[PDB]
Order: C-alpha cells, then sequence, then structure tokens
C-alpha cells in the first residue's frame, strides 16, 4: 500500500523482511544483541516515498547507540551495517570490483594521482588484487568505520559521495609508497606493507590515510615554522602557515623573537605595537583555510617564559577581557629551562626582557645553558637595559592558573630538548615544538616565502600497535616496513614552501610512535599509577628505538645517510642511552637487552637515513581505526565517548570481556606521578618528544578545588625525570 | 533445558513485566625538591 525509494531511484512495496534480513546478517555470531531492539529503537517513521538510504542510516545510528558495557558486540553490529552502507555508496553493490578497474575509473575522475597507472602495469594491479582480503572490512569497530567515511575514504566534500572502500585505501597507500622501489622487490614490499596496516600492526596518520593516492601530495602532519624579529619574516611565516594548513598540516609557530610592546623601531621613529597584533595575524592565517578539507586548522605558538610580555601572553585564551588583548583560537607553549625552575624553588624573582635588548640571550636560552646563566645574570645587573621584575612564584602561578582553566597552555623544557636530542645544539638547536608537543626539530627563520636560507621542519608520522605484537622481536620487521615507507614518502610528496623542502630532504625527520599502550599494560597485568610498568616500559621502548635505529641504519647502507647527518649527535657516536636524564635510574633498573655497541659502531660507519625516528603522538583519530587505546593515554572509560562529524561515537576498549579488571581507567589513578614516571622512561629512548598529559580530579582534593601546590609539584616531577614537554591538562567534569 | 542457551531476544519486554584552584604555595616545601 505504501512505497519506498530504492537506491537506484525505483520504487516498490515496503517489505520489513528486507530490514530483518540485513540485521540478521549483521548480528550473526554476536553475543547479547537484539535485532528486535534495533528496529524499535530506530523509531523509524515510514512515509510514502521514503528513501531506502535514509532507512539504513537510521538503523545504523540506532545500533550504534546500543553500544554498552552489557552489550559490547553492538560495536561490530553497527560497523557491519556501516560497512555495508559504504559499499553501496561507492560501488552500488556489496562485492567490490577488481582493483585495476577501480583505479582506471578513479584516475579519469581526478580522484587518484595518474602516476599509479604509469608506474604499475595491469598485470601488476591484478597481482595486488590477490593480496587484498575484503573480509578484513569485517574487523573494524563502529568508531573505526565512522572515521573512514568521515575523514579517510576519498570523497566529495561538497556532494558527500564516497568513492572507495577500506581495503582499496590500504592497498593503494602501499602501492604509492613503494611505487619507486625496484621491481625486484616492489610487490613484496607492497604486500607486506598492506598486511601490516590492514591487520593493524602499523597505524597511519590522518594525512597519509586520507591523502596518499590523491593528486595533491602533502602528507606530513607537523610543520614547524620559526619567526624572526622583522616584518619580512612575519609575512613569510604567515604565508607558510596558509599554504601548509590548506594541505593537511598542523602548525607550530615560534614567535618568541618578536620584541616587546613599547620597544623602539628605527631608533624611535615608531612605537612597537607588541606581539598580540602579530599573534592575531597568525590566528587568522591558521583559521583562513581548512586542513585539506578534512578538519580545521590548528596551531601552537611558542615564546620563552622570560619574554617581557609573558604576563599578557599567558592570558590570551581565557574568555574574560576585551577582544584587543585576547587571542583565543590558538594554543600556546611556554618555554622554560632549569634556571627558571630554580628561581621558583628558591623563592626569588624572574626578570623579563625583550629579546631585542639582550644580545645572545635568546640563542643561548636553547643551545648553551651555562652561557645563558652568564648572560642572564649579567643583564639583571645592568640598569641601562629595559627590564621588569616578577616573583617566580607569581609567574608560575599565572601560567598554571591559565593552564588549568583552558587546558591548552603547554610547557616545553628547552634544556631537555637540547641536552637529550639527536641534534648538536651548536649547529642545529631545537627552539620550539609542534601542535601536540611531540615534535622537536631544528628550524631557522625565513626572510621571504621563497627564502632558501630559512629552514621549516616537517615530520611524517606512524605508530606501532602494541596490542598487535606477541613478541618484542616482531618490532624488527615492522620497523623496517614503517621506516622504509615513511622515507620513501619524503621523496614521493611535494613541498609548497622551499624552506620546508630544505629541512625534509636535509634531515629526513620521522616520528614513529605507539598506540594501544594501555591495552598493552592490561595484557601484562600492569598499571600506570603504582610503578609496576616501569621495567616493562623500559624493555618495551628500548626495543622500539633499537629496531627503529637499526632499520634506518640498514637503509643508510642502501641509499646513503641523510645529507645533514653530520649535524646530529648520532654522527658523533652518541646514542639516546647516553644523554638521558640520570634520575631515571632511580625508577627503573631494567638493563639494556640489545647490542647498542654494535649499532653505535655501525652508525658511526654508515650513518642513519633519518635524523629522527621516534615520537609519541596522541593519535586521537588514527588510533580509532584499529579500535586501539590512543597513544599512551589510559582510556576514559570501558566505553569511551569520542567526537565525530555525524556526532557521538562509542568506543569499547579492546578485549573488554576478558580484561575489564586489568585496565586502569583515566580517572581511576591517584595522581600523575606514576604516569609521568612512565613518560620519563619512554623519553630515555624517544628521539623527539611525547604528548604527555596531566589529569586532575577536583573531587580527589579537600574542599573540591585543585591545589596549586600539586600542579607545581607534578610540573617539577616531570622536569626531574627529563620530560621534555607537557600537552593537555585534563580536568574532570565532576 | 530442551533448547540452546541464549540471551533475551527482546530485552525491551522487561519494562512491561515488573513494577576551582587553591592559590596556596609553600616555597619551603618546593625547595626540598632536587632537579
Ligand atoms: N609600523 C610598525 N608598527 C608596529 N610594529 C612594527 C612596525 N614596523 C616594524 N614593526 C615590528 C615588527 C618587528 O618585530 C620589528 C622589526 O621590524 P622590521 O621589519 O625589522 O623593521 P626595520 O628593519 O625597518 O626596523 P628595525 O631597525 O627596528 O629592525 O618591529
Ligand atoms: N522494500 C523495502 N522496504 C523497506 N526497507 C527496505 C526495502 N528494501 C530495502 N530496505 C532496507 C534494508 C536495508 O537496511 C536498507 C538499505 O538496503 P540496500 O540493499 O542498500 O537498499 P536497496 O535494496 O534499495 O538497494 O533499506
Ligand atoms: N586536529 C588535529 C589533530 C592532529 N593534527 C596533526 O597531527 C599530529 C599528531 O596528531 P594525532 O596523531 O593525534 O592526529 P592523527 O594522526 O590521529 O589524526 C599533530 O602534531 C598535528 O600536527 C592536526 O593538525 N589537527
Ligand atoms: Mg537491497
Ligand atoms: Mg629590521
Amino acid at each position: 500500500n505504501l512505497l519506498v525509494t530504492k537506491r537506484d531511484g525505483s520504487t516498490e512495496r515496503i517489505n520489513l523482511d528486507k530490514i530483518h534480513r540485513v540485521l540478521d546478517w549483521a548480528a550473526e555470531g554476536l553475543h547479547n544483541v537484539s535485532i528486535s531492539q534495533v528496529e524499535l529503537r530506530s523509531h523509524i517513521q515510514f512515509y510514502d516515498g521514503i528513501k531506502t538510504s535514509d532507512i539504513h542510516e537510521t538503523i545504523i545510528k540506532a545500533a550504534a547507540d546500543l553500544i554498552s558495557r552489557d552489550a559490547p558486540d553492538y560495536q561490530y553490529l553497527a560497523a557491519r551495517l556501516a560497512i555495508f552502507h559504504l559499499r553501496k555508496k561507492a560501488y552500488g553493490q556489496f562485492e567490490p570490483p577488481a582493483l585495476y578497474d577501480h583505479v582506471v575509473k578513479m584516475v579519469e575522475m581526478g580522484k587518484y594521482d595518474n602516476h599509479l597507472l604509469e608506474d604499475y602495469t595491469e598485470e601488476e594491479f591484478k597481482q595486488m588484487d590477490t593480496f587484498i582480503d575484503h573480509d578484513r572490512d569485517m574487523t573494524f569497530s563502529y568508531a573505526a568505520v565512522k572515521q573512514l567515511e568521515g575523514k579517510y575514504l576519498v570523497q566529495n566534500r561538497v556532494t558527500g559521495e564516497i568513492y572507495e572502500s577500506a581495503q582499496f585505501l590500504y592497498i593503494l597507500v602501499a602501492a604509492c609508497l613503494f611505487s619507486n622501489y625496484p621491481r625486484e622487490t616492489r610487490l613484496q614490499y607492497v604486500k607486506r606493507f598492506y598486511d601490516a596496516v590492514s591487520t593493524f600492526k602499523i597505524s597511519l596518520p590522518t594525512p597519509i590515510m586520507s591523502g596518499v593516492r590523491t593528486p595533491t601530495r602533502q602528507f606530513s602532519s607537523c610543520v614547524l615554522i620559526e619567526c624572526g624579529d622583522s616584518l619580512d619574516s612575519i609575512n613569510a611565516t604567515s604565508s607558510a602557515i596558509v599554504k601548509y594548513v590548506s594541505q593537511r598540516a598542523g602548525i607550530g609557530i615560534n614567535a618568541g623573537r618578536i620584541r616587546a610592546l613599547g620597544s623602539p623601531i628605527r631608533g624611535g621613529e615608531a612605537f612597537h605595537t607588541g606581539c598580540i597584533p602579530f599573534y592575531k595575524h597568525f590566528q587568522t592565517a591558521v583559521k583562513s583555510c581548512s586542513q585539506g578539507g578534512v578538519r580545521g586548522g590548528a596551531a601552537t605558538l611558542f615564546y620563552p617564559m622570560w619574554h617581557l610580555e609573558v604576563e599578557s601572553l599567558l592570558v590570551l585564551k581565557n574568555n574574560r577581557g576585551v577582544e584587543g588583548n585576547r587571542v583565543r583560537h590558538m594554543d600556546y607553549g611556554v618555554q622554560i629551562n632549569k634556571l627558571m625552575y630554580t628561581r621558583l624553588l628558591k623563592g626569588e624573582d624572574i626578570t623579563l626582557f625583550s629579546p631585542s635588548d639582550v644580545p645572545g640571550l635568546y640563542d643561548a636560552f636553547f643551545a648553551d645553558q651555562e652561557e645563558f646563566e652568564r648572560l642572564y645574570t649579567k643583564y639583571e645587573k645592568d640598569d641601562s637595559i629595559r627590564k621588569q621584575r616578577v616573583k617566580a612564584v607569581e609567574l608560575f602561578s599565572l601560567m598554571m592558573q591559565e593552564r588549568a582553566s583552558t587546558g591548552r597552555i603547554y610547557i616545553q623544557n628547552v634544556d631537555h630538548c637540547n641536552t637529550h636530542s639527536p641534534f648538536d645544539p651548536a649547529i642545529a638547536p631545537v627552539r620550539q615544538s609542534n601542535l601536540c608537543l611531540e615534535i622537536a626539530l631544528p628550524t631557522k627563520p625565513l626572510n621571504d616565502v621563497n627564502d632558501e636560507n630559512g629552514e621549516i621542519a616537517l615530520c611524517t608520522l606512524s605508530a606501532f600497535n602494541l596490542g598487535a605484537i606477541n613478541n618484542l622481536d616482531e618490532l624488527e620487521e615492522l620497523a623496517i616496513l614503517a621506516v622504509r615507507a615513511l622515507d620513501a614518502l619524503l621523496d614521493y610528496q611535494d613541498y609548497p614552501i622551499p624552506a620546508a623542502k630544505r629541512g625534509a630532504m636535509g634531515r629526513r625527520t620521522l616520528g614513529i610512535g605507539v598506540i594501544n599502550f594501555a591495552y598493552y599494560l592490561a595484557k601484562h597485568g600492569k598499571r600506570y599509577s603504582d610503578g609496576s610498568a616501569n621495567n616493562l616500559t623500559h624493555k618495551t621502548f628500548e626495543a622500539i628505538q633499537y629496531y627503529l635505529l637499526k632499520a634506518s641504519n640498514e637503509l643508510a647502507k642502501e641509499q646513503g645517510a641523510c645529507p645533514w647527518f653530520n649535524e646530529t649527535t648520532y654522527a658523533k657516536g652518541i646514542l639516546p642511552i647516553d644523554t638521558y636524564k640520570k634520575d631515571l635510574d632511580t625508577i627503573a633498573n631494567e638493563p639494556l637487552h640489545y647490542d647498542w655497541e654494535a649499532l653505535r659502531e655501525s652508525i658511526k660507519t654508515h650513518g642513519l637515513r633519518n635524523s629522527t625516528l621516534s615520537a609519541l603522538m596522541p593519535s586521537e583519530t588514527s588510533s580509532q581505526i584499529s579500535n586501539a587505546t590512543n597513544g599512551i593515554e589510559p582510556p576514559r572509560g570501558y566505553v569511551s565517548i569520542k567526537a565525530s562529524k555525524d556526532g557521538i561515537l562509542r568506543q569499547v576498549v579492546p578485549d573488554y570481556e576478558h580484561l575489564h579488571d586489568a585496565y586502569e581507567l583515566l580517572w581511576e589513578m591517584p595522581g600523575n606521578d606514576g604516569y609521568l614516571q612512565l613518560v620519563g622512561i619512554m623519553q630515555k629512548f624517544i628521539d623527539q618528544s611525547i604528548s604527555a598529559n596531566t589529569n586532575y580530579d577536583p573531587s580527589r582534593f579537600p574542599s573540591g578545588k585543585v591545589p596549586m601546590q600539586q600542579l607545581l609539584k607534578d610540573l617539577l616531577t616531570a622536569y626531574k625525570f627529563g620530560v621534555k614537554t607537557l600537552y593537555y591538562q585534563n580536568t574532570r567534569d565532576g | 533445558l530442551p533448547f540452546q542457551t541464549r540471551s533475551n531476544p527482546i530485552p525491551w519486554i522487561n519494562t512491561w513485566l515488573v513494577s576551582q584552584i587553591d592559590s596556596e604555595v609553600d616555597t619551603d616545601d618546593l625547595s626540598n625538591f632536587q632537579l
């Protein structure tokens, strides 16, 4: 009596058995799910001419909202319905076509890069189709599929039309990355790299997932730009931000060199308006474009704690005040060194300077800690230098007060970033970080958009799934595949800013981290807070760094070390196991298990293909593909609520049925000392930095308010164990 | 039991069949800390 509208446009009589059958298929083998419950909770209202695709999307939401602790298998029921929906959207049927036939149609539409048809023959495409196992789409969770359809699968950002499925995405990321490999070993690397990412051994970042196979080649997640104290440099910095934001990149800006408000210009011809008008310019640059059409542009801005405007810069994110003195849509990282912390411990003062009035103080602040103390104490005595005194306690209180309110005021320990880094501070110091405070790479400011002398640092990412390995020696093979893939990516992609290509080709910096670390600890019966995972973390992250360096070392024998390898501490025969902060020996006594001395000699002889290798990113989005716990963070709950384009997503911890007692949830931790100790142990081996979080529950403190004493003690504890950076400060909402 | 064990296929039927910051700092406590 009533009519529905099929996907092809035709109409036919309503038949509820069709809905029953598709749900019966999705619930096969699942436990504690109910086809009946999904249909009734859909509240689906039939009208004459109702689109069959609107019907299906409605029951996907209904099944997705039933994901709970008592019925976790709904994470697979909703995913199978969503995978089924995505197949019809892209192919008009469930069974995907042949790999070659798909690539041909997509290159003509301009959705793929035409180089795929030039570097691979039809006989090779048909040979890669035997590698593909399309049944692996039936292993995703619902959150994973929603990230695919929302961000990663090639799609029209105006139409909403999906063009591909999950396995074609994986196989073509492998094809593109090894497309320039010799045909003696190319298809072997393509198969192994496809197996690695489609069975969740390796995690790939958002720009690689959403980009590698498309005509526009920019796949580095992090872009670090240093700004000099000139209008030529501010214009160059701004232009680089706009270009890289529009091509899938997140920005880290170093604007600490810009002189303070009221400083003379040309001897007094003009009055300097201050940093804030230039910060506002950087903010509109970041917000001017979307991040490759996938998400919005974000940036973190860095300045030293002793900057003359620091009290005005620390309060840029709070929502009180006028718009003239507020820059709310960017995050900030305050740069601190040992001298600053010492003034806090001794209850003395901190002198604020404009970087234009203190010769050599800014450069020494990163490269030479003794020269900094010499220049700093000298300039405090000089009464002819414009300065401002603040009690170190009050300045640290202002910073942590704004850090706790917004959660987006970050800390970078610049001395740790240079005493325990792969770079020589005299040649290539580290003066900033990135958006999420895990990247620490050298930069030099630009004087023009096309300045060949400036250096912009790019970093390409990936992650090891700690929940997918059964033996630490499995990392040896995975490190080879990951390093070879990311190194071939640097030559494969394009570079919109010449200064950015300089750093990438010169240093070839990689940032490979981990995911599922919390699930990893649960399988070993360890916890974050009690320190029971200290020795396990040491043994785990020793293997990660060792097999990473070994993989990049073997690649250096094959294709030559990176051009600027001579600027690394690796070239001088210095390993991370030499420059780590010695207080870590008081929280972990696990001995080194791998032959670091043989590698040290091999690195002296053959070098490294990449200047950096390891960095622990948060992987907020990419870790959801493998349904892993993101990065090193403990999950907020057994069923976590995460954000998405369509709305809320429920994500169940892996192996919930057998390990719900083994997990230690985020707010089940007494404090941060145990977590920060693990971060310090990881930092012993990590080349760059870690997106370390601090978490605070107000209800765990007397009178329900978090003491500044604890905020500062955890901050000092992080420095005590060599933690380079501090990312989010999560405060509980209850 | 004559049939295979199974969970309730219509769980909805059970409904019908029953019934900020503490600003205090102690510098002395902080100096007893070794960096
Ligand atoms: N008209 C202006 N208003 C506010 N700030 C300015 C102005 N001109 C320059 N600045 C700021 C931006 C830089 O941080 C700093 C130096 O600018 P720059 O482009 O180097 O000028 P300049 O080379 O002509 O003068 P200077 O000799 O002071 O460097 O002063
Ligand atoms: N005649 C009909 N009446 C009501 N629902 C229908 C129907 N035919 C299919 N459906 C439902 C079942 C699926 O959950 C959803 C989409 O199914 P589909 O197989 O992709 O659509 P189609 O059969 O139009 O190609 O619509
Ligand atoms: N919303 C975001 C998230 C990440 N990123 C970039 O991705 C890097 C690592 O973030 P991540 O690993 O959590 O992001 P995904 O790779 O999971 O998307 C950051 O350093 C940013 O440069 C971004 O630009 N915008
Ligand atoms: Mg159908
Ligand atoms: Mg000038």
